[PDB]
């Protein structure tokens, strides 16, 4: 992630700081998840696959946001590989996925509408898209 | 200061995704033309490849206000909407014609060289034609012009219609303020628009 080129000087805590923040939002998610399933708390094995993968999600977008739009593609394929826990294949870019904070798998973000004539192209409205939909989990942690 | 500062790029919503962002916005804007609801994704495609293929032409290179954006869409569905939402039903002739003037004003405006502004113009047209065929050409003929300080409503208006009133109210601004006769031409009418 140090050797690609990013917008703004690569600096090792920056990107760090992205992940860990990323990284700790994976953890509060199966905190909270709890404190609502109480008669259905998270499992042992099932909270493996999540936290597993939410990892690899929190690299790229924690060491990869400030990388280009075509760049992080790469740099989320290369996580892929290494990955030696369960990840899809290279015909789709990891940046593409997500993971379910139920099932932990990888779903693509596609998965994931209509406006009001008077109020088309307007401030507020936000037509939701993968971007959109998908900027918005990283913006939250 | 970056360091406790995490960075996330953000491009321009990728064609596909501009697509079927701004192209949902006119599916919703054709219901105020059930008639031509039938040309909703047209309009959109329309919109989508003119601003992507301008965007190109226009670099910041030539120029430095040469830059675009899908805000530059927005602009031109908030007009497209703000026009039909005053007319008592339009037609696909219409559309075209009150479709390339937002366009104009919005990626042509802007140029300088008249090189430029010439190349726009057959673009428009060249884009216009290649999603609405059946359109009556005559359609976009020029020069393209909207004025209400005539017609009840939000229509177009010919270069005479236009400057021999303009001309009139302009008597006025005469004796009332600066006594500075203008000389009405072409490039004039543009602007006061």
């Amino acid at each position: 992630a140090g050797q690609r080129p990013h917008i703004m000087d690569f600096t090792r805590l920056r990107v760090l700081n992205s992940f860990f923040s990323l990284m700790n939002r994976s953890i509060v998610n199966v905190i909270e998840y709890n404190q609502l399933h109480s008669d259905f708390p998270m499992s042992p094995e099932n909270q493996s696959n999540y936290i597993t993968n939410r990892l690899l999600y929190s690299l790229m977008w924690g060491l990869g946001g400030s990388m280009g739009l075509v760049e992080r593609e790469n740099f989320s394929k290369f996580i892929q590989t290494i990955a030696i826990t369960p990840v899809p294949a290279n015909t789709i870019p990891l940046l593409d996925y997500s993971v379910s904070i139920d099932d932990a798998n990888w779903s693509l973000w596609k998965n994931k509408v209509e406006v009001e004539t008077h109020k088309v192209a307007s401030p507020d409205v936000v037509i939701p898209t993968v971007d959109t939909t998908r900027h918005v989990d990283v913006l939250h942690a | 200061f970056l360091r406790h500062a995490p960075i996330l790029l953000v491009d321009f919503p990728s064609t596909s995704s501009l697509t079927q962002i701004y192209g949902t916005f006119n599916r919703a804007l054709m219901k105020l033309l059930p008639n031509l609801r039938s040309f909703a994704d047209n309009l959109t495609d329309a919109m989508v490849e003119f601003y992507s293929e301008s965007q190109k032409r226009f670099t910041p290179d030539i120029q430095a206000h040469y830059i675009y954006s899908p805000r530059e869409l927005s602009r031109w569905d908030r007009a497209l909407l703000e026009a039909i939402q005053t007319m008592d039903g339009c037609t696909l002739e219409g559309l075209v014609r009150l479709w390339a003037h937002e366009a104009l004003r919005l990626f042509q405006d802007r140029l300088v060289e008249t090189e430029e502004k010439e190349w726009t113009d057959k673009k428009i047209d060249e884009v216009a034609l290649k999603h609405f065929p059946s359109v009556n050409l005559d359609a976009l003929k020029r020069p393209i012009l909207y004025s209400n300080w005539l017609t009840k409503d939000y229509q177009p208006v010919n270069r005479s219609d236009l400057r021999e009133y303009v001309k009139a109210r302009l008597k006025v601004f005469y004796e009332e303020e600066l006594d500075v006769p203008l000389v009405l031409f072409n490039e004039v009418l543009d602007h006061i628009l």
